[PDB]
């Protein structure tokens, strides 16, 4: 019959206080026979109320996809709580269960380096500035890149990556009209960690 | 985004001697106003202290 | 219960284009049950059977499962001009057979831009440095990567997946650790890069202490 | 890789004659696999065959 996948916050919305963090239980091939999908959410074994199901919504087969989200605390998810979905619906023996928490083990610091264009890289109309981002752990993370206080957006970063040492890297690449480098522009790597201060930090980058 | 704000929360977040019920509640303090950010974090640090063996 | 599973993967990039390697399409079945276990192989290549494929014996898994690999030996050539693989695995007690196909992603072939970046100076007050290799623009994105210094393989590093850029051409990183002594003492680190797209399939990229 | 360069290059450039058949690069490239200090004259024999059915 139906399944379900759970999904974690984005790690930015755990580390910015601006910011809020949901959990989401998404549940696929609901029939439209039985379509009536019930929900219990726990937090660490403690059932909670205060999530909210979004309308069921038609698909592109002749199925509902229907989704809750759960509002959780930035503490609570870095503190290692767990979260729990439990779907109830009659196409299914017993009801499932998902369960997902932050990753376990010694946090570690992110190294933020930035490195400029390779000088070989200096003949082409469009350069590349370099964030690299190691050391850190868990693989949870967020980058961007800005410049005189305004957002860059013509960047990507590679998924976290494995290390010998346990720990992860990264790499994340603006890209940037040759002629902007040239003229001295500073440009700022923005890394968002747990185990940065504040979960915080900032490394900038000119010729 | 606030500096305060964030730098008051991730404190907080760490003060070794709250527990888990003061925390929460200095942090629900910090989302609902942000311009409470340094009172509340100077708050958060006296009990803390206070609440030091 | 829901009968096994099969997946089939390609052969790793370097494999299909150094002549000096053979390259491999693995076909592999899981599920298992320990009660059917006769798995019979059948290989086709763009339609047409071949028969040079070698079974490996039988191996017991964790969940009380079986697990069986059929590996069949291809010509560089024909993987890279786009020659399709079918695995087709049977059973006595399969309702039907099960069928897999793959074959070399489809698309211009872009050539890679490498580059070579020093320790950022930050960096320098660390007893370990990371050397990188920026290697853009390349498709399809199969590639390898590889780091040695005076004729002999680094291996302490580690190479990121290839990315998706904005202009649908791929692009990764390579990282070498080494030690900072070894940086400072002049040593000359090399990143190779192998790619379909690329003179030889081959170009490499050298880097070590110099002037600005 | 230790690799040969020479080997490596024959068969490139084989691989990318437009003028060869399937079975005609094939065979070289057996050849080439199969003795890799015959990659100069199988390549001069490559090339010639492949000027030799040009257009
Ligand atoms: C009938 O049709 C249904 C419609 O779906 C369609 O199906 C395919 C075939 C195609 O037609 C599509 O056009 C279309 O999607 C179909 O439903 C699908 O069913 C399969 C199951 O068989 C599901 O497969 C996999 O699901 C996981 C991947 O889904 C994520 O990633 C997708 C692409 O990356 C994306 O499309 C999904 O929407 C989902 O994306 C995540 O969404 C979450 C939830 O919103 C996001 O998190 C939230 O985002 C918020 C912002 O919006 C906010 O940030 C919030 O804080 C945050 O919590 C998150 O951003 C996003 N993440 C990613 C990475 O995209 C996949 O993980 C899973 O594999 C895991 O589990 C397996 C075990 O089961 C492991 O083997 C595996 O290794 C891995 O661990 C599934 O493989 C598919 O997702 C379904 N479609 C959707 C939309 O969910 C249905 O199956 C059809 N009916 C039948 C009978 O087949
Ligand atoms: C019972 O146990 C077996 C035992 O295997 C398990 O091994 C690991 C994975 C771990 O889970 C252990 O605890 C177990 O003992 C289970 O077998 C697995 O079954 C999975 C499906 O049920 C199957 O899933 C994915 O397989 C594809 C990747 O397989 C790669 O990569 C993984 C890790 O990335 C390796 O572990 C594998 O060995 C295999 O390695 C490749 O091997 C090639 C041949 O040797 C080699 O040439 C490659 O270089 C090498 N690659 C790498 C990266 O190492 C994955 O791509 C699939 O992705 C699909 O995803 C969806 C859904 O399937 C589909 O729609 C997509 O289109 C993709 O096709 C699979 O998700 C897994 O490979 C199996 N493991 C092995 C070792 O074969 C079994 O499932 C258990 N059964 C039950 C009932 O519990």
């Amino acid at each position: 019959g139906p399944s379900v996948f759970l999904f974690p916050p984005k790690p930015k919305d755990t580390l910015m206080i601006s910011r809020t963090p949901e959990v989401t239980c998404v549940v696929v091939d609901v029939s439209h026979e039985d379509p009536e999908v019930k929900f219990n959410w726990y937090v660490d074994g403690v059932e909670v109320h205060n999530a909210k199901t979004k309308p069921r919504e038609e698909q592109y087969n002749s199925t509902y996809r229907v989704v809750s989200v759960l509002t959780v605390l930035h503490q609570d998810w870095l503190n290692g709580k767990e979260y729990k979905c439990k779907v109830s619906n009659k196409a299914l023996p017993a009801p499932i269960e998902k369960t997902i928490s932050k990753a376990k083990g010694q946090p570690r610091e992110p190294q933020v380096y930035t490195l400029p264009p390779s000088r070989e890289e200096m003949t082409k109309n469009q350069v590349s500035l370099t964030c690299l981002v190691k050391g850190f752990y868990p693989s949870d993370i967020a980058v961007e890149w800005e410049s005189n206080g305004q957002p860059e957006n013509n960047y990507k970063t590679t998924p976290p990556v494995l290390d010998s040492d346990g720990s992860f890297f990264l790499y994340s690449k603006l890209t940037v009209d040759k002629s902007r480098w040239q003229q001295g522009n500073v440009f700022s790597c923005s890394v968002m960690h747990e185990a940065l201060h504040n979960h915080y930090t900032q490394k900038s980058l000119s010729l | 985004f606030n500096k305060e704000q964030q730098n008051a929360f991730y404190e907080i977040l760490h003060l070794p001697n709250l527990n888990e019920e003061q925390r929460n509640a200095f942090i629900q303090s910090l989302k609902d106003d942000p311009s409470q950010s340094a009172n509340l974090l100077a708050e958060a640090k006296k009990l803390n202290d206070a609440q030091a063996p």
